[PDB]
């Protein structure tokens, strides 16, 4: 139902799907759409021209998402890695890999320390998974990250495809407006029957 | 006890930094004929913060005379040999330190921290100085001083002391280590003028292999053990490396493990 | 709680924005990141978040009434109130300076450390009010446990027995009672560090959370202690951070940090009281026999060889009486491995005094695996006071490996410090000299329309320049009017003799060309004088000297004429010798200008004709040695002060704590635009860029920062109709698009006509920003109001390191913003690293002393002296070296010239050793002959090197690499491997182009190196011989290679003709 | 003196050896005193 919005459209999407409804498929479609801009018909793919960030709240869930991205995108050569360690190690992992699965707090710390400023132009796909913790303790960190992304898109005019995945929760219009998602094409509100 | 007294000693040494802000010199009964002491303030401050309120800390001071002024001796270097001293005496090693830095300056004597201020010089200190002078010909009977840097409430009261040739002979002849050994006389010790200064900075020498602190491990300390000193800043008495027994004694996972936090 | 679980499982729980708790933290992070600067930017950043959308959608859930929603539909008043509350919380916690009048916020170091470590405001305030430089290790744990991260952690009564049992086993004593949460957190941290087994599950979870907070807390405490300067507190914080990271005590074995080591062998090594340095000296069998474990001896030897332990060597040189240059050479003495060390190893080098309490110079070093097993040289500036310590301590500790620290005592006992600098010549408060003060009307007609009155320094120097003819040393800053004094001296030399021969020597070729273009319009157009410029051709240089009266030249161009001054009578019949910018005589082209000045001073005292020497340079501290080395009198030494300039210079230093050069250049773009908007809104600005390709990136970043705010295209003070004939002449479309918004660009790869058009557009006032490269700092014929020099460094690929910018280029960039009538003052914002901020602040207001570096390049001067029959013996060479500036600089700074004393015997022994080393280097290269170890005789190779101005090493390589059966492919490789090709520029992103061009060259290269300049010179010669296409940065190096390739081919043909080879000479 | 007299490497080595011998003799006399 959202195949054309995650693979054919590079706009900011808001997928309000429950847990277990294939939330990783939309992220894989967004990663394939971001890798579709770097075709490389002579080789396989140009992984040094785009980057895909995956915001996962749990560390084990981030490791499982990195393993699923490494097992699924093995034919495309997309380097899936977890941003951890020190600041220089995180900068080397960001400069050496394309798909970076990290925590929102770790991404905010890397943005505040300056380890992702040199690779900010290559990051064109921000997959903010599990936004249903926006009222939890990871709330203000993800809110400050979304505000920094909106300020970078409004000031530096950097077109970054933001795909925010959340659970079936009310007041999704404010979360779609905060993530710069369209109410018609970017907003996908699935109930518990889905 | 060494169970709760260690914590008290560490806490007291933590507040011993403020004691260096008030230093008093007992300038009285000075013969005003011998060479004066020009021990710098930085060296005294360093040697005051690396001493314990219970265990006496001692260090050998070596220096040279200022140019065109043979009537004064400037202690420019202090070397802390590995020793384990008690509250009434210091068990200094028998090996006199030697190094390239000390090859240009003569030994000016020893400086021992005193936990309590006493009007009279300690006979044990006089005997130790006499034994050191007899053993090492480098130290002279008229050019070495024993700086008894006492401890005062909120202050570090300093005082210089020199041993008379009669006192040196009495200390060399005497061998008993009692509280009031025979042969100790008030004429054995003579106070000498000692003035601090803030014009020349002092040098510190620490053993290259082990640390200067040895009171936490008396088994490792050996009276005849050789020492190799080098230009380095000594560590505090209550340092982690000073007490290996209190550090490496504990023996070598189903709680809440929070991963990927905000750090 | 069954309703909310029914709300989340049936889509009935809306997500409420709880961003009010971390709103001062988000404001501090936005202020440290540069996203928000004032209250309006903070309100705009808060309006783009989800909290503003939740307050607009649900005002009752956010505490907003209906009247506040009716009086503020855009939620601007509530956002301004929240921004004011966050600013008050940041100012109360001393995180950021927030003024309530203007609303602007300035991020401090404490707020940046709290944002970089995700610390709270109350924790940062407690760390600022609790951390003391005299704090011990016992108080440090209590200060770290009293942070705001453990504010909700309470001491449970059920875990009091476990805390009492752990209080007797913790190695760090706690001063607080057992009922306090701080002592419980300290006991939990001591149990987690010493790996003590706990009993309570909630206590273990609290200890794990306390450790996860205390890691970042110790990192922020170490950063705050490094910023504060407390050396012992920073060492204790680094030890606590290493103990928290490695999960082991400081007294444990170094092999405990390696996970490949067994626990029983580690316990057996910790049972024996043995140092870790003694195990490194033992072999694989001795270490196994000492620990009674021969099977694990090889693994222990491999762990000792894999443990980080490098050798540090210190080389000290006292430049001034208050500061010295310390070069630390670090050699990796350990086996680098990716499984142990990784891709790179981080280390912290702190140089402090003998007290070990004030860290004088703290820096970081990231030794990569590609640069491993190689000694890296780091240059730093160490200050020295009047109570000089006997020795300083340079401690290089490991940022990740525990118990890995190397201490180096830099002894200052035998340091020969220089004397006190004399005061400069102060400008007297006299009347300004008008244009009628000159005698000749033709000299006054060339400066009447320029200025009716001269400079006060020029009015003070006109009495010694125009009314006298002695050697005048004029030390004036860049922009004080030294060219007016040079023109007055030239007018005095012309009035003294109409057939005079003035020679103006300038080190920079672009500055010499600008001086020649100024003299063609001033001296040749208004006075009809023969004003010529010297070239690199020795055949036309003699005709230009004989037919010209004002010859502008370079030291590299005048060294060919001064070497044959005994034969050439035109060089001996000189009337005036002006030397402009002598303050750059200790850097690039430094010993060449000093050798030319020494040759001019020797020829002036041996041709029975005192030539008027006018040495115009910057304000130098040791001006007396430069006056005595040039024969200047005490009354003619017009060495002014650096603060005595007519245009007052406001110098600001922006220190950025970034280790990477590219990350610092990317992060210093928006503060550069902020400083350009705050300092000079309606004035031209010059942005000094680190590289040629970085200038266009900095211009695009400035254009994006201008278009991001409401001041779109604010740097274009003119219209597009006046720039449409100007943009039609440019070649780069991106440069024309940047100049359409008012931001011009200038680099080494740009065209000279396009650079002249950009200079004419910037001088007319059309553009307000001019992004000029670092190589175009001296070659810039324009003067602006603001000079923003961003990231004063260069990533050299020959050494692959970020070398700092020299003081001469920084002084030229500071003096380039000298507007006498356009602006009242001149702003100079130097944005660089934090370690280079103190040196740039010391070398800006204080006068920079001159240091002669002629001992490193004395071989060519000795060959030129021996080939011209000047230094024929050892005493003649000693007398020739005694008349130079190096003999005057050795008497003022012995330790800077590697001497052991200022005595006559020690200086004579050092001069004899230098002369013997020069004679050995000349005899080993077959350039000279030593008769009875006393007489020097010029050989054929030395005469061929001195005739074509070639080095002795290149002449020896051409003599030992050219055989009787050589070819053109071997001759091109022999010419590319000469000493003149070692100065090729090697920057980043240049190895791929060289590897692509090496596959298209007509001649293959045997094992080509991507970092060697000889292979790049060979590739440039193969591209120029085959007429292949190349980039602008490659063509700029190929032109400089081909400028000396003709002289190299002439020297090769002379070496082939001298050796008796016909076919290699024909091939050459 | 004022003019620096240039010496050979062997003469400078002999002068340094004579200065070292004089310094060793002065150190021996100081040790005897």
């Amino acid at each position: 139902k959202l195949y054309r919005a995650a693979l054919e459209t590079d706009e900011n999407l808001l997928l309000c799907a429950p847990t277990g409804a294939g939330k990783t498929n939309v992220a894989l479609m967004c990663m394939l759409r971001e890798i579709g801009k770097h075709i490389n018909m002579d080789g396989t793919i140009n992984v040094d021209d785009f980057k895909i960030i995956y915001i996962a709240p749990m560390r084990s869930l981030v490791q499982e998402m990195v393993g699923s991205f490494g097992k699924r995108l093995a034919t495309y050569g997309i380097t899936v890695a977890e941003l951890t360690g020190d600041h220089q190690l995180c900068k080397e992992e960001i400069s050496a890999t394309q798909i970076i699965v990290c925590t929102p707090e770790k991404w905010d710390i890397i943005t505040r320390k300056g380890g992702e400023r040199t690779y900010t132009q290559l990051v064109r796909l921000i997959i903010l998974d599990e936004i249903h913790l926006l009222h939890d303790d990871r709330g203000p960190v993800l809110e400050a990250l979304v505000a920094r992304a909106i300020r970078n898109i409004e000031m530096t005019q950097e077109d970054v495809r933001l795909i925010g995945l959340s659970a079936t929760l009310p007041n999704y219009e404010d979360v779609a407006t905060f993530l710069r998602v369209d109410p018609a094409k970017g907003l996908f509100y699935f109930d518990n029957s889905f | 006890s060494s169970k709760t007294e260690w914590r008290v000693r560490a806490i007291s040494a933590a507040n011993l930094h403020l004691r260096t802000n008030h230093i008093y010199v007992s300038s009285d009964d000075i013969k005003e004929t011998g060479y004066t002491y020009i021990l710098p303030k930085n060296v005294l401050k360093k040697f005051i913060c690396i001493s314990d309120l219970r265990a006496q800390i001692a260090g050998y001071l070596y220096g040279v005379s200022p140019p065109d002024n043979p009537q004064v001796k400037e202690i420019r270097c202090i070397v802390m040999v590995p020793q384990w001293g008690t509250h009434q005496t210091v068990h200094l090693p028998g090996q006199l330190p030697q190094h390239e830095y000390l090859k240009e300056m003569e030994p000016l004597g020893w400086i021992h921290t005193q936990p309590n201020e006493s009007p009279q010089l300690s006979p044990q200190d006089v005997t130790t100085h006499a034994k050191i002078m007899a053993d090492n010909p480098s130290w002279d009977g008229e050019k070495t001083i024993i700086i008894t840097c006492s401890f005062t409430p909120g202050s570090c009261t300093l005082t210089a002391y020199k041993l008379t040739p009669s006192g040196y002979e009495w200390g060399r002849q005497n061998t008993d280590k009692g509280n009031n050994p025979k042969g100790y006389l008030p004429s054995h010790y003579e106070r000498v003028q000692m003035l601090l200064s803030d014009r020349f900075l002092g040098f510190f020498m620490v053993p290259a292999q082990s640390s200067w602190n040895y009171n936490f491990m008396g088994v490792r300390h050996d009276p005849n053990m050789k020492y190799e000193l080098q230009l380095a800043n000594p560590k505090e008495f209550y340092h982690e490396v000073h007490r290996p027994s209190h550090f490496l004694n504990f023996a070598l996972v189903y709680s809440a493990d929070r991963e990927d936090l905000y750090a | 709680e069954l309703q909310y679980y029914l709300s989340l499982l049936n889509q009935q729980l809306p997500i409420e924005s709880q961003m009010v708790s971390k709103l001062p933290d988000m404001l501090n992070a936005e202020i440290v990141l540069g996203n928000v600067q004032n209250a309006k930017d903070a309100v705009n950043w808060l309006g783009y978040a989800y909290l503003y959308i939740r307050m607009l959608r649900s005002p009752t859930l956010y505490g907003i009434s209906h009247d506040d929603l009716k009086g503020d539909p855009l939620l601007d008043q509530r956002r301004l109130d929240l921004v004011h509350t966050a600013a008050l919380m940041l100012d109360k916690n001393n995180l950021v300076k927030y003024d309530k009048k203007t609303g602007n916020f300035q991020v401090t170091e404490l707020g940046r450390i709290a944002s970089h470590y995700y610390i709270t405001n109350d924790t940062v305030q407690t760390y600022n009010q609790l951390l003391k430089p005299t704090l011990s290790e016992i108080e440090l744990f209590r200060v770290f446990s009293l942070s705001s991260e453990f504010k909700n952690i309470t001491v449970r009564e059920e875990e009091k027995l476990e805390l009492q049992k752990l209080l007797e086993r913790v190695p760090i004593p706690v001063k607080e009672s057992i009922e306090e949460p701080s002592a419980k957190i300290n006991v939990l941290l001591q149990a987690f560090i010493s790996q003590l087994k706990l009993e309570g599950f909630a206590l273990m979870a609290d200890m794990v959370y306390v450790t996860q907070s205390a890691g970042r807390l110790m990192r922020a405490i170490f950063e705050i202690v490094l910023n504060r300067g407390w050396a012992q507190l920073t060492d204790k914080t680094l030890n606590l951070c290493k103990m928290i990271d490695k999960r082991m005590w400081q007294s444990m074995c170094p092999l405990r940090q390696f996970r490949k080591l067994p626990e029983e062998v580690v316990k057996k090594i910790e049972k024996k009281n043995f140092p870790f340095e003694r195990l490194y000296d033992l072999n694989h069998n001795e270490i196994g026999e000492l620990i009674r474990m021969p099977k694990m001896g090889k693994t222990i030897h491999k762990y000792v060889h894999l443990f980080p332990k490098l050798e540090l060597s210190v080389h000290l040189q006292p430049i001034t009486r208050s500061t010295l240059k310390v070069e630390l050479t670090i050699t990796p003495d350990f086996q680098w491995d990716e499984k142990v060390h990784g891709s790179s190893e981080a280390f912290w080098i702190l140089v402090e005094d003998v007290d070990s309490e004030v860290i004088l110079h703290h820096e970081y070093f990231l030794l990569k695996a590609k640069y491993a097993q190689d000694e890296h040289l780091i240059t730093f500036f160490v200050p020295v006071f009047e109570p000089l310590p006997p020795q300083y301590f340079i401690r290089v500790v490991s940022d990740r490996w525990l118990s890995c620290e190397t201490q180096l005592p830099v002894s200052f006992r035998h340091l020969i410090l220089p004397e006190k600098y004399p005061p400069p010549t102060e400008l007297l408060d006299l009347q300004p000299l008008p244009v009628s003060a000159l005698r000749n009307s033709a000299f006054e007609s060339l400066y009447q329309d320029k200025f009716p009155f001269f400079n006060p320094i020029q009015t003070q120097v006109f009495n010694t320049v125009y009314n006298s003819d002695d050697n005048v040393f004029v030390g004036a800053p860049t922009g004080s009017g030294k060219t007016i004094c040079a023109e007055f001296a030239i007018l005095r030399m012309l009035l003294q003799s109409s057939e005079g021969r003035c020679v103006y020597i300038t080190p920079m070729e672009a500055l010499a060309e600008q001086v020649y273009m100024d003299w063609y319009e001033k001296f040749q157009d208004r006075l009809n004088k023969k004003v010529v410029l010297l070239t690199g051709e020795t055949s036309t240089d003699l005709k230009l000297l004989g037919k010209g009266n004002i010859i502008i030249s370079t030291p590299e161009k005048w060294d060919i004429l001064s070497r044959r001054w005994k034969q050439r009578k035109n060089v001996q019949n000189i009337n005036l010798f002006v030397v402009d910018e002598v303050h750059l005589i200790g850097g690039e082209n430094g010993p060449v200008l000093e050798v030319i000045c020494s040759r001019m001073r020797y020829i002036s005292s041996q041709i029975e004709r005192p030539i008027r020497i006018v040495a115009l340079s910057s304000s130098l501290s040791n001006a007396k040695d430069v006056a005595h080395w040039l024969g200047c009198s005490a009354t003619s030494t017009f060495n002014f002060h650096p603060n005595v300039r007519p245009v007052p210079l406001e110098l600001h230093i922006q220190g950025f704590n970034i280790s990477h050069t590219q990350t610092r250049l990317l992060s210093m773009a928006k503060p550069v635009y902020h400083a350009i908007t705050k300092h000079s809104p309606k004035k031209p600005v010059i942005v000094f860029v680190p590289s040629r390709k970085q200038t266009r990136l900095t211009a695009i970043d400035i254009l994006t920062t201008c278009a991001a705010d409401i001041q779109r295209q604010r740097f274009l003070h003119c219209t597009e109709k006046d720039l449409i004939p100007y943009l039609e002449k440019l070649s780069d479309s991106t440069l024309k698009e940047t100049l359409l918004n008012g931001v011009g660009y200038l680099h080494e790869g740009l065209s000279p006509m396009e650079r002249r058009l950009v200079e004419q557009l910037f001088s007319s006032g059309a553009i307000q920003v001019v992004v000029a490269s670092r190589s175009l700092c001296w070659g810039m014929n324009v003067a602006a109001h603001l000079v923003i020099i961003m990231d004063t460094q260069y990533y050299n690929g020959k050494i692959h390191a970020y070398v700092d910018y020299p003081i001469y280029d920084v002084l030229q960039m500071v003096g380039h913003a000298n507007r006498p009538l356009q602006d009242d003052e001149g702003r100079c914002v130097i944005m660089c690293q934090g370690s280079k901020k103190d040196f740039f602040k010391k070398f800006l207001y204080e006068p920079l002393p001159v240091e002669s570096h002629l001992d490193h390049c004395m071989h060519d001067h000795f060959n030129a002296e021996i080939v011209t029959k000047t230094i024929e013996n050892k005493q003649d060479a000693v007398d020739y070296l005694t008349w130079t500036f190096l003999y005057r600089r050795m008497t003022q700074n012995p330790n800077y010239y590697n001497l052991q004393g200022i005595s006559h015997r020690h200086l004579s022994d050092h001069l004899s050793e230098l002369v013997e080393q020069t004679l050995s280097d000349l005899e080993q290269s077959k350039c000279i002959s030593i008769e009875d170890e006393m007489d020097v005789a010029p050989l054929n190779l030395g005469m061929i090197a001195a005739y074509y101005y070639i080095n002795y090493t290149t002449i020896e390589l051409f003599s030992m690499s050219l055989n009787a059966k050589t070819k053109v492919r071997g001759l091109i490789e022999i010419i590319s491997n000469a000493a003149e090709y070692e100065n090729i520029p090697i920057r980043h992103h240049e190895d791929n182009l060289l590897r692509q061009l090496a596959q298209k060259v007509p001649h293959k290269l045997n094992n080509p190196k991507f970092n060697d300049p000889h292979v790049k010179t060979n590739l440039l010669l193969q591209a120029h011989l085959s007429r292949m296409q190349l980039s602008a940065e490659l063509q700029s190096d190929t032109e400089e290679i081909l400028s000396k390739a003709i002289r190299l081919i002439q020297a090769c043909v002379d070496v082939l003709s001298s050796n008796g080879w016909l076919s290699p000479a024909l091939a050459a | 003196e004022a003019k620096p007299k240039f010496l050979s490497k062997a003469e400078r080595e002999a002068e340094a050896l004579k200065r070292r011998q004089q310094e060793v003799e002065e150190r021996q006399r100081m040790l005897e005193e």
